[PDB]
RNA sequence: CUCGGAACGUUGCUUCACUUAUCGAAUGAAGAGACCAAUGGGUUUAGCGUAGUCUUCGGGCUAUGCACCGUCUAGGUUUGGGAGUCCCCUGUGGGUACCCAACCGUG
């Protein structure tokens, strides 16, 4: 298991993609 | 997480409360020599793919 | 502590 | 024919105790633990009510 | 017929709380792993005033436990509180005025304040000015500790929960006069919009039980069932008995054996 | 028609002990419990036995022993062992006086 030290979990930043330039 | 939060509590409610003979067969599992021997004839005979089929 | 020890140190080659 | 065999000292000829037997009723650590200590702290308090 | 006023005032609206000019909630620092297993010590840094309380306030200034940055806690001062003083809150805080300690740790028949109805509540008994609770006992088995609440109510906490050493400042407030009625406007400011008092007789029997005759009186017993529905429960609510109390006044509230 | 008991099976209520439903608080869910050891767990790191009792003969079940899971500490007290005061001038600066075990204690 991975080590926390904030007493809260929040949401682990992923990869994103960009979008496209539409037509 | 709320989901990881239940997903323990359920595991300790399941050992907490009394389980009736059939659900708790399940836990009686077979050991692990005999299970690896075999899931490798389950693995020999394994069914074709859609490939070679 | 440094005297307890000595005392105790000391006690010990008297007694023994 | 040994993998029968074995599966069957495990499930078939022990249908009997797999019918009946029952799960659960398990205590947490801390809960064992306490009952433990408990225990300990109680060991020998009734040791004058006994006449031998 | 119309809603009384007495009911009227559950719904909120005009009738809330003037909590502007509040400094905010006073309580105690959080019972946190230092406080259960040793002491933070902390420094009073100002006694202030807040409107709507008689008591003092004081903030008293501690180190984060495990952040580098400060607390600024605020809490109700003890009679005696200065600024400069050294607070000690935790198991291991000596028996001083000012300091918290759990109650198993302090001894019977000491005078205590802040108290912890629960265990981590922050403090919740003894808290207006003047007010103070006395320790009777201790007892080691349940881990109990019975209290002698400002009424004079006994009641029975567990011996965690924590409490404040002394007395509420500000004592004797309800002593002086108000003489006017101007002052009464001034000391209902602060706290919130329920004076002037108008009498029940005094209104119409529209709005009031009480209300209407063609004389001034209540043409019902004022002592009225517990059981009784809002706009109908006005008077002497489920009172034991009324008259002038001779001979000894009885403790008041619910009645607990325990 | 009236009372006395089993010892089996089940239960109408109810004492006590418990904790997982539930409820109340508090917290940025910020340090719970144990290691100090069972009236615990384990064939998926548990194994070795013994005595009954079953077996579809592969092995179980009930007990009862042994071992494993399973590990450390501030401080306090007393038991063994080894092994390194000096510069500058009365004063100044630098430094050495330890390790392990046992009991209490519990982080
Ligand atoms: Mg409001
Ligand atoms: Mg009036
Ligand atoms: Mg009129
Ligand atoms: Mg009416
Ligand atoms: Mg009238
Ligand atoms: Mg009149
Ligand atoms: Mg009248
Ligand atoms: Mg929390
Ligand atoms: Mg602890
Ligand atoms: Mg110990
Ligand atoms: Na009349």
């Amino acid at each position: 298991r991975k080590s926390y030290t904030r007493p809260q979990f929040r949401r682990p930043h992923t990869y994103r993609k960009p979008a496209m330039a539409k037509p | 997480p709320t989901f990881v939060t239940m997903q323990r509590k359920k595991r300790v409610l399941q050992r907490r409360l009394k389980v009736p003979p059939a659900l708790n067969q399940f836990t009686k599992v077979l050991d692990r020599a005999s299970r690896n021997e075999a899931l490798k004839l389950i693995k020999k005979y394994a069914p074709e793919t859609r490939k070679a089929r | 502590k440094m005297k307890l020890s000595h005392k105790r140190t000391a006690n010990k080659k008297k007694s023994k | 024919k040994n993998l029968i065999r074995s599966v069957n000292a495990r499930f078939l000829s022990r249908s009997d105790v797999i019918r009946r037997q029952w799960g659960g009723l398990q205590l947490s650590l801390r809960s064992r633990a306490e009952l433990r200590k408990k225990h300990a702290r109680n060991a020998g308090v009734d040791a004058a009510a006994i006449i031998q | 017929g119309k809603t009384v006023l007495s009911c009227r005032k559950g719904n909120g609206s005009v009738y809330q709380v003037h909590g502007h000019k509040r400094l905010g909630p006073a309580k105690l620092r959080i019972l946190d792993y230092a406080e259960r297993h040793g002491y933070m010590r902390g420094v009073v840094k100002s006694i202030e005033h807040e409107a709507g309380r008689g008591a003092a306030l004081a903030r008293v200034e501690f180190r984060h436990p495990y952040k580098f940055r400060r607390v600024k806690e605020l809490m109700v001062a003890p009679e005696g509180m200065f600024t400069g003083q050294s607070v000690f809150c935790g198991q291991k805080a000596p028996l001083a005025i000012g300091n918290v300690l759990p109650l198993g740790q302090i001894t019977e028949g000491c005078i205590v304040c802040n108290v912890e109805a629960k265990p981590g509540d922050r403090g919740t008994l003894a808290r207006a000015s003047g007010d103070y609770c006395i320790i009777i006992s201790h007892n080691h088995e349940t881990g109990r500790t019975r209290l002698k609440l400002p009424s004079g109510q006994k009641k029975s906490v567990p011996s965690t929960s924590r409490a404040m050493i002394g007395i509420i400042s500000g004592g004797g407030r309800i002593e002086k006069p108000v003489l006017k009625a101007g002052n009464s406007f001034y000391r209902f400011r602060g706290k919130r919009n329920c004076w002037p008092k108008v009498r029940g007789v005094a209104r119409n029997p529209v709005e009031h039980p009480h209300g209407g005759g063609n004389h001034q009186h209540i043409g019902h017993p004022s002592t009225v069932s517990r059981h009784s529905p809002p706009g109908q429960k006005v008077g002497l609510i489920a009172a034991r008995r009324t008259g002038r109390i001779r001979g000894g006044k009885a403790v008041k509230g619910a009645w607990h054996p325990e």
